[PDB]
């Protein structure tokens, strides 16, 4: 009837256009009930300490600690040398260095060769 | 535009090239051409510090206008005659440039047609 | 003023035209100039007169330090450390003096570019030539020495240039 | 200065004013404690239109989840008073 | 984080997060001060086509206009003293080739 | 009390600036450079009194 | 001594006085916006004079007043140019800023 | 923002939300009031044409088609109220909102001014201290053993109790604090 | 100057603002009319644009297709 | 430089004509004027660009002040779709905004005329890219287009704002500021144009149709 | 120059004989007096250096470093006393002793006239820093950090020692003056290449160079605030000073031996600037900022031009001051909330306005805002690199775009937004922290007023 909208990585699909939310099952209703149960339990836990008159300081969040620890300290223990990991490391850590070395070496060789022939227009080039 | 349409759609071989112009020598169609004369000396133009783009054959009127502008400073509505004269002689210079362009155009078209006709006569 | 020598820092004779009024209207610029004079330049002049009168009561002098010439690095043996030290200090002082000379010429060029207005391209080309000459000489002397420069490196550069010029001249002679 | 410090009576007056211009609502039968569905016999779409009229009148949006619960003009007045910190 | 419901009573309203819920691995990239993935009225890969077509068309037409310039039917501007030979750089000891302009 | 603002915000800073420019900045070469004033045919120089001659008998295309 | 340079320098100098006063007992009262507006208006009417001087005689200047530092052959100085562009743009910006500040006093009253 | 959300949205709620969104976007398209009234009555007729569909499957299919049409024909730049999450004054005043506990850190010289206000503040703090334990006990007794299932909180029921978890809702800074 | 809200009525207007607005609109239109009356050439052009086709061949000097 | 200026002015003028936020419209107008300034620089006319900067400052700042007055009156509302009939409710603001819009559109003998008209007539008579010229003409038509959009949606018709009328522009600070910038936007163009020395070669000989191009495209 | 060395050796027993509640006051006042005394070393000549005796000499490259060290000691003392309040008197005296010994070793390091004594002191600086980091660090990782700090240095410095003694057997002396006056060219051979590498890698790992920088985040995050201050401000400049001193004998080999190090420095500058954008920790952001700035310094030293040398010296001084201020600013928030996660406490401008101003000034100076000396050094290095090769302006330019981003990002993450609701222990800032920030920031602008004094001997 109307032109379709196709989602992308940086422009996702709207909730009202998701087929999965218009074909439902009582299993899905049960899953939503459990989701709301966990969220309500966590909210109650937060609000109990949030309103405590005798609480002074920062309410420690295990989720934040987990996030930071996973992002920083848990990476090397779970690292395995695989063809993908090794190839990506070699590429992203070696290719740029040699590419830039080639570029700068070529430019400087051209500059020096022009200097030797005496045609560079180096007048007023006092500061270096 | 009509010149652009003629050169870019019609036959551009008989259309003058603004970058490469003139292609004919100045005394070809004229038995004699008078040399254009300049009224303001190099030293006067240097001392007035007009600009490198205002130092054309029209600089005398510009110097006069600047002098009368400086003299009647608070009355900024008094230098109308000098401005009008400078604008008029600018307009004359522009008209001369149009004359040169049209002369070059008719020279090219006439010469090309005459060469084609001479070749046709020599081909029969 | 006489604070600086006018031969090292020359100027044109500074021609200025006389005012030629052509209108009956008053000129506000001269009125404002009179007000500015009477309201600013006179109190400042009085304060400066007081300052100079106080200074003239306590007059004392300071002197320019004079350095004699010591043997250059060419009169220096391979491992005579003391003569090397003296020659190296002399070379450094000459380097600073040369830099100041180039600075003076550059100031002259800037003064021309500002003063001449719209005719700077033609009216002050002599100083452009002066700067070109002094810059070429400075570049021949000191350029490409890099950090850790010394009298020995400059001498080696001069010897290399002399050898190249002598070879080129001897080749051109045979042509 | 800026807009005056809105009061409770003004809010109630504006609510009843905008409700009395509704063609489906009797002016005399309308009271501050009248129920839209029970007392006035309107459906859900009429409630949505009424809430939209309140949003247009007072110049601020009422979230849908909060909007569904309002059923009487007193509820709307209380919601608007709580939203804008009106206490007198 | 922009995709999340703004009408909810979040524990951290600015970040739109709740206490104790798992945090995305790339939260600092999606803090909504940053990369946004919210749906758009026009599909991705369609905005790209229109934008790229517009830029390419403008570049091509600018080049075409450069190769087909616009001017006025006039001759070159004339300057008196040998196209101001002394004015544009001096060199007063060379006697340049005279440049002559004639009346018309 | 009435025009005190124009004394402590205009007059004093301009006194200080004029003193500094006239007696310290101008004591060194090329510190203040002004572009040369324009000279036209017909003016008289203030210093030497030289009068610049007229300009080449206009063709008078009236 | 040709008041062009002094007036041009003073126009920029007097704009910083409220910045220096922002640590006094006027930044804490409600008269600060009026103080800044008056300062801007005075700066504009003072800058109006070098514009008149240029419009009369085309006078232009460069003032290299402070020598900050010098490299081997490059000299870095605190220098100002007072050509046509500067003397024409400073009063316009000052006028616009004056009007804007006046507008701000009423628009931003509740801030 | 005040009501506790439910587990899911009902079909009636989804249809009502679509109705509100469509009407608002149509108003965004139809700038003038009379044109908006005409097209809004047309939209109301369209909506209530199929109000009596006994089969839920076809009702949801109609809802799907309506959502697709809305997404295709939505206004790319819809009207947003100034203080709505998309407006130009959404979080303008959040820089002026300061929590109340900061007043505990004031120097006694600062507290010397406003003595009556700080007396009333002490009254409120003592009331909170005295009611916290009863609030906790009521929450403990009313909660099911498997923990709470929604985010709704109970009201007060006994002689002089206060609704549990009331301190940070009653003592909101303000909407226009400074 | 004190003005109170109207609630669905036309806002209260003081005479001064109407006077100012009318004066400034009138002065703008007067300025435009006066300037056009005195400086029409700035809009309609001052010097006539010639037609190159009407230029005789003698003044432009091209030979009559003979040599 | 000329190509960048042309593409900038065209694109921003095209974007401005569909915006509903008044501040966005004025911002896009400013961007289009900056693109026109870049075009003027690209045709080797720097002094004209500086004069256009000076001319544009006045009426651009004054148009923004009028928009801010409208926003402040209507309880911080910026969408023109809720801006009803303010022609009679805000007489001074209406007068100022109309004068500023006319000055922006290059109405003869106002502030925007003495720079924009000369810029257009200098672009039309130079050895430049043809596409840049066409884009400049389309942009200077779209300028009048979006100014018309602003005026039509903001000041004409029937009210569309909330019923609690708080419209009040009787404050000496706002009136004085807008009046000062209004006098500037009426006379500064003439005063400044007639008081500077000639830094450019004027275009005196011009065809009748091409001399009027800016006026024709603005009227269309 | 013993007039500065002896007062520190007198600070030692003065601290050890003070009353239990007067250690901080005495240490601070006499450290400030010693800084005032050391201010006199800035009167330098234009041709040769101040050769005090057969053992110590002062150039115009080491005088700003000495002034910076003597100025930094009182700041470290001021910052340290907040978190050491519960400590016993003897352990506080031991901490002050560690700081005093570190300052003394640095002072004798920057003025040793011979290379082997300079090596001895430059290696002796390891012990107090390691002891501080391992003993008074807060978290369990500190141990590992110390190890990463130690061996990474030693592996680079052990070959240098060998090279040094080898030079003494070849040229007969290690005195800097004799070495400079009797310099001879280095031929292109494998032995000369490995001599170059041995002489260079120690100062490369000290800077640190990209790829050799893994120890720096650990050491600068796990260390106490005084330790972080001393590593960031002064200890990273030892590598630069050593490289400038040692590159006099490596020519003309360096002319082609600098390519791998130049490529590493530039690309790792870009990489670390990119890393700073995605960082969940606030101290690691400052650490990687330090890595990027020292990579720029490495480039400047390697290209070997006078402008590059001046830029490098100015950049080292400015970076030291800026990084010390940033670390102190982060430590204030850490002491408030006991966590280094950046997104924990937000909207701190509403609660701490003057600290927000300090944050703004520090971040503006970090991103090289003109006319600060940071930008003076950065611009001189960029100009020298442009003279070296025109394409460098790409990479440098990229860095100059990325740096500012993360800087402002940090500010926007910490000071702006809305405050965390459950954090109610944010006390008003003390006079001590404000005084610390002011004493950090004012010398920066004062040096901006007179920039010729941190531009090195090439000026
Ligand atoms: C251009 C200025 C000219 C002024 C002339 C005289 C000024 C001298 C200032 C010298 C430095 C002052 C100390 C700065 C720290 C302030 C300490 C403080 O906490 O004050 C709170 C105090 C009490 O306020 P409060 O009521 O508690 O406020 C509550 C909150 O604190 C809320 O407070 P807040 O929100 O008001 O925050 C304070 C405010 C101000 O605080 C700052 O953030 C600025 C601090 C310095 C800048 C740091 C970044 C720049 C890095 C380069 C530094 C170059 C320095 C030059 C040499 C300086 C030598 C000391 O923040 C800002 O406004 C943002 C600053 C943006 C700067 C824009 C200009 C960038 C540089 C442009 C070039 C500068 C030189 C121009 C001339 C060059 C040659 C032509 O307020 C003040 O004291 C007034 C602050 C005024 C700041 C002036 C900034 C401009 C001057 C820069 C240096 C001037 C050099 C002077 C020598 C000649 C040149
Ligand atoms: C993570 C970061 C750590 C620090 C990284 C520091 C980088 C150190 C690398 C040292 C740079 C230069 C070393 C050698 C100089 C020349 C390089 C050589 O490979 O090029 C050719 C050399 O030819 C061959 O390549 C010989 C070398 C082959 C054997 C070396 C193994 C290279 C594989 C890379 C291993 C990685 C080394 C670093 C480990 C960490 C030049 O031809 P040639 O003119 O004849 O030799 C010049 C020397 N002469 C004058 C004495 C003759
Ligand atoms: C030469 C080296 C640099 C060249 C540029 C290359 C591309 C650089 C890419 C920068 C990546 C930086 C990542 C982190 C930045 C901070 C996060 C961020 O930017 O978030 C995006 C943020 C949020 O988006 P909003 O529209 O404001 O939405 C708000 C309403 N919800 O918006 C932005 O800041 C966008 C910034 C990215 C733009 C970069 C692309 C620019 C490319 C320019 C190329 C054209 C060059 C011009 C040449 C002219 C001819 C001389
Ligand atoms: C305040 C009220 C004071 C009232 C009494 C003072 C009245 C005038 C007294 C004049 C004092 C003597 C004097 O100024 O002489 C000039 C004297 C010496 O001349 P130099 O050029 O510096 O010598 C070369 C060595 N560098 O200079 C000075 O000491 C005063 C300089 C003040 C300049 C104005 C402010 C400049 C600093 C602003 C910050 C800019 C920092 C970096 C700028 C970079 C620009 C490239
Ligand atoms: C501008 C571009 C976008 C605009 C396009 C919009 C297109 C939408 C038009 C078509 C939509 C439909 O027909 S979809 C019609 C949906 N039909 C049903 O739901 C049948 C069962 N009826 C009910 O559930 C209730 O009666 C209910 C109707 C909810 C009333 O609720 P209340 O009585 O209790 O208030």
């Amino acid at each position: 009837s109307f032109p379709k909208y196709k989602p992308s990585r940086l422009a996702t699909l709207p909730a009202t256009l998701d087929p999965a939310e218009y074909d439902i099952s009582p299993e899905t209703r049960k899953a939503q009930a459990e989701r709301l149960a966990i969220r309500s339990r966590l909210k109650r836990e937060y609000l109990l300490q949030y309103n405590d008159p005798n609480r002074l300081g920062v309410i420690e969040d295990p989720a934040l600690i987990r996030w930071t620890y996973a992002r920083s300290a848990n990476i090397y223990p779970n690292f395995r040398p695989t063809p993908k990991t090794s190839l990506l490391g070699a590429l992203f850590g070696i290719g740029p260095l040699f590419f830039w070395y080639y570029v700068f070496k070529t430019d400087r060789d051209k500059k020096e060769k022009l200097i030797q022939e005496g045609k560079l227009d180096q007048t007023f080039n006092i500061s270096y | 535009g009509a010149h652009l349409a003629r050169r870019y759609l019609g036959d551009a071989s008989k259309e003058p090239d603004p970058l490469r112009m003139p292609t004919f020598p100045p005394d070809y169609g004229f038995p004699e051409r008078k040399e254009r004369e300049m009224v303001a000396t190099q030293q006067e133009m240097n001392d007035a510090q007009l600009m490198l783009q205002q130092r054309d054959y029209c600089a005398h009127y510009l110097i006069q206008l600047l002098k009368c502008k400086r003299d009647s400073f608070p009355n900024f509505l008094a230098c109308k005659h000098e401005q009008h004269d400078w604008d008029y002689c600018e307009h004359l210079d522009y008209v001369k440039r149009m004359k040169e362009f049209e002369r070059e155009r008719r020279l090219l078209q006439r010469k090309k047609r005459r060469e084609q006709r001479e070749a046709e006569m020599a081909r029969g | 003023p006489d604070s600086w020598d006018k031969d090292v820092y020359p100027e044109p004779p500074r021609r200025t035209p006389a005012p030629a009024p052509q209108t009956s209207l008053p000129n506000p610029v001269t009125y404002l100039t009179k007000i500015f004079d009477l309201l600013v330049d006179r109190p400042v002049t009085l304060a400066r007169e007081f300052i100079e009168q106080q200074h003239a009561k306590n007059r004392y002098y300071y002197y320019h330090r004079e350095f004699r010439r010591v043997p250059d690095i060419t009169e220096c043996e391979e491992k005579d450390i003391l003569c090397m030290f003296e020659a190296e200090m002399q070379w450094r002082r000459d380097y600073k003096v040369d830099q100041e000379i180039v600075n003076i010429i550059q100031e002259r060029l800037k003064a021309c570019q500002q003063r001449e207005g719209e005719s700077y391209r033609q009216n002050c080309a002599k100083e452009l030539e002066q700067f070109t000459q002094v810059s070429k000489a400075f570049q021949d002397r000191y350029s490409d020495l890099g950090a850790h420069y010394s009298a020995r490196k400059c001498l080696a550069k001069q010897k290399q240039r002399m050898l190249a010029e002598r070879k080129a001249a001897k080749e051109a002679a045979a042509a | 200065s800026d807009a005056p410090p809105l009061t409770l009576e003004a809010i109630k007056d504006r609510v009843l004013y905008v409700l009395k211009l509704y063609d489906k609502i009797d002016p005399e039968k309308l009271s501050v404690n009248s129920h839209f569905m029970k007392d006035l016999g309107l459906d859900s779409l009429d409630q949505v239109e009424i809430i939209m009229a309140m949003e247009d009148e007072f110049g601020f949006e009422i979230p849908d989840i909060d909007a569904e619960k309002l059923m009487c003009p007193q509820e709307i007045v209380d919601y608007i008073a709580d939203k804008k910190d009106v206490y007198e | 984080q922009q995709e999340r419901d703004p009408w909810y009573d979040w524990d951290h309203p600015d970040l739109r997060l709740n206490w104790g819920e798992p945090i995305h691995w790339d939260l600092d990239m999606y803090i909504r001060n940053r990369v946004d993935t919210s749906p758009t009225p026009v599909s991705w890969n369609t905005m790209c086509k229109h934008l790229f077509g517009f830029v390419a068309f403008m570049l091509f037409m600018f080049w075409v206009g450069e190769i087909y310039p616009s001017y006025q039917p006039v001759g070159p501007k004339q300057y008196p003293y040998n196209d101001l030979y002394l004015e544009r750089g001096g060199d007063p000891t060379k006697e340049p080739e005279p440049v002559v302009h004639y009346e018309i | 009390r009435h025009s005190i603002f124009a004394v402590t915000h205009v007059l004093i800073p301009v006194w200080i600036i004029h003193y500094y420019l006239k007696y310290h900045v101008t004591a060194k070469p090329y510190t203040v450079v002004e572009r040369k004033p324009r000279i036209f045919p017909g003016d008289t120089i203030l210093e030497t009194g030289e009068v610049i001659p007229l300009m080449k008998e206009f063709p008078d295309q009236h | 001594m040709n008041p062009f340079a002094s007036l041009t320098l003073t126009t920029l100098t007097i704009l910083t006085i409220p910045i220096m006063m922002s640590n006094s007992n006027i930044y804490k009262t409600n008269l600060y916006p009026n103080y800044v507006k008056t300062t801007v208006s005075y700066a504009f009417t003072l800058s109006l004079v070098p514009l008149l001087m240029f419009m009369h005689t085309g006078q232009e200047m460069i003032i290299s007043n402070w020598h900050w530092m010098t490299l081997q052959t490059v000299e870095l100085s605190l220098s100002f140019k007072m050509d046509y562009f500067s003397v024409m743009f400073i009063p316009v910006a000052l006028f616009v800023t004056w009007s804007i500040m006046e507008f701000s006093m009423w628009y931003m009253h509740s801030d | 923002a005040f009501s506790a959300p439910a587990a899911y949205l009902t079909h009636q709620q989804k249809v009502l939300r679509l109705y509100k969104r469509a009407l608002r976007h149509l108003e965004s398209w139809c700038v003038h009031r009379d044109k908006y009234r005409y097209f809004a009555c047309l939209m109301r007729a369209r909506f209530d044409e199929h109000k009596n569909e006994k089969d839920m499957v076809k009702a949801t299919q109609l809802l799907r088609q309506a959502e697709e049409e809305f997404w295709y024909g939505q206004h790319p730049q819809p009207y947003i109220f100034p203080e709505s999450p998309g407006g130009t004054s959404y979080e303008r005043y959040e820089c002026y909102k300061v929590p109340e506990w900061c007043l505990d850190d004031w120097h006694p010289s600062e507290k010397a001014m406003y003595p009556d206000y700080f007396a009333k503040r002490e009254q409120w703090k003592r009331l909170r201290r005295e009611s916290w334990e009863r609030e906790v006990k009521q929450l403990q007794e009313e909660t099911p053993p498997g923990g709470p299932r929604t985010e709704a909180l109970p009201p007060a029921r006994k002689e002089g109790d206060l609704p549990p978890l009331w301190w940070h809702i009653v003592t909101r800074p303000r909407e226009r604090p400074m | 100057v004190h003005i109170e809200p109207r609630y669905r009525q036309f806002p209260q207007l003081t005479r001064s603002q109407l006077i100012q607005a009318e004066f400034f609109s009138a002065t703008m239109w007067f300025w435009i009319l006066w300037r056009f009356w005195h400086d029409s050439d700035a809009v309609l052009g001052h010097f006539p644009y010639p037609d190159p086709s009407q230029w005789t061949d003698e003044e432009l000097g091209i030979l009559p297709d003979d040599e | 430089t000329l190509c960048l200026g042309a593409i900038t002015t065209l694109f921003t003028a095209l974007c401005a004509i569909t915006q509903n936020d008044i501040k966005k419209i004025v911002a896009f107008s400013t961007s289009s004027q900056l693109g026109l300034m870049m075009v003027t620089i690209g045709i080797n006319q720097p002094h004209l660009a500086f004069l256009h900067i000076c001319m544009h400052a006045f009426f651009k700042a004054m148009l923004f002040m009028c928009s801010g007055s409208i926003i402040h009156s209507l309880n911080d509302e910026q969408d023109i779709r809720k801006m009803g009939g303010l022609y009679k409710a805000m007489p001074f603001t209406t007068t100022a905004l109309i004068i500023g819009s006319l000055a922006l559109t290059g109405m003869p003998y106002l502030t925007g005329f003495y720079s924009k008209d000369l810029i257009i007539e200098a672009v039309n008579m130079s050895y430049t890219n043809a596409w840049a010229l066409l884009m400049t003409l389309i942009a200077t038509s779209l300028t009048a287009a979006y100014s018309t959009r602003i005026i039509f949606f903001a000041f004409l018709g029937k009210p569309r704002f909330p019923p609690l009328v708080l419209i009040n522009e009787n404050n000496p600070l706002l009136i004085n500021s807008i009046k000062r910038l209004l006098i500037g936007s009426i006379f500064a163009g003439f005063i400044i144009s007639n008081n500077i020395p000639p830094m450019t070669v004027p275009n005196t000989t011009m065809p009748l149709y091409m001399k009027m191009t800016a006026l024709i495209v603005t009227i269309m | 120059m013993l007039k500065i060395i002896i007062p520190t050796t007198m600070l030692l027993p003065m601290t050890w004989m003070s009353k239990h509640n007067m250690i901080w006051i005495n240490a601070t006042v006499h450290s400030l007096l010693i800084s005032l005394i050391s201010l006199s070393l800035l009167n330098q000549l234009g041709e040769n250096s101040l050769n005090f005796s057969l053992t110590f000499f002062s150039d115009s490259l080491s005088a700003p470093l000495l002034v910076l060290t003597t100025w930094l000691l009182p700041l470290m003392l001021m910052a340290s006393q907040s978190h050491l309040s519960k400590e016993t008197t003897t352990r506080k005296k031991l901490y002050i002793t560690m700081l005093i010994l570190l300052q003394l070793f640095l002072i004798m390091t920057f003025t040793a006239t011979e290379l082997i004594l300079f090596y001895i002191l430059f290696e002796a600086t390891l012990v107090p820093t390691l002891i501080i980091i391992t003993r008074w660090g807060n978290q369990t990782e500190r141990l590992n950090a110390g190890l990463y700090f130690l061996f990474y240095t030693l592996a680079g410095s052990l070959p240098l020692l060998v090279a040094l003694v080898y030079i003494q057997n070849t040229t007969g002396s290690l005195n800097f003056l004799i070495i400079h006056y009797w310099s001879h060219p280095l031929s292109n051979s494998w032995s000369n290449i490995f001599m170059w590498l041995a002489c260079i890698m120690a100062f490369m790992v000290k800077m640190p160079l990209y790829g050799l920088h893994l120890w720096l985040p650990k050491a600068h995050v796990e260390a106490p605030i005084a330790g972080s201050m001393v590593l960031a401000a002064v200890l990273l400049k030892l590598g630069g000073y050593g490289m400038m001193r040692i590159t006099t004998i490596l020519n003309p080999l360096t002319n082609y031996m600098a390519y791998p190090f130049l490529m590493l420095s530039m690309w790792g500058m870009i990489m670390t600037s990119s890393i700073c954008l995605r960082q969940t920790d606030l101290k690691s952001l400052i650490a990687y900022s330090s890595v990027s700035h020292m990579a720029l310094v490495i480039v400047a030293i390697m290209i070997q031009t006078p402008w590059s040398f001046m830029g490098a010296t100015a950049l080292m001084i400015a970076h030291g001051l800026t990084s010390s201020m940033l670390f102190c600013l982060a430590n204030t928030n850490y002491e408030r909330v006991h966590s280094r996660t950046m997104i924990l406490a937000r909207g701190l401008q509403t609660l701490l306005p003057l600290m927000a101003t300090w944050w703004l000034v520090a971040s503006l100076t970090n991103l090289a805002l003109p006319p600060s000396i940071n930008l003076i050094g950065e611009l001189f290095i960029i100009t020298a690199s442009f003279s070296w090769s025109n394409i460098t302006i790409i990479l440098m330019g990229m860095n100059m775009m990325i740096t500012a981003l993360y800087s402002l990002y940090m500010l926007i993450t910490t000071q702006r937004g809305k405050y965390t609701h459950h954090i109610n222990n944010i006390k008003p800032s003390f006079t001590r922290e404000n005084a610390l920030m002011a004493l950090h920031i004012l010398p920066l602008l004062l040096l901006t007023l007179n920039p010729k004094m941190i531009l090195g001997p090439l000026y």
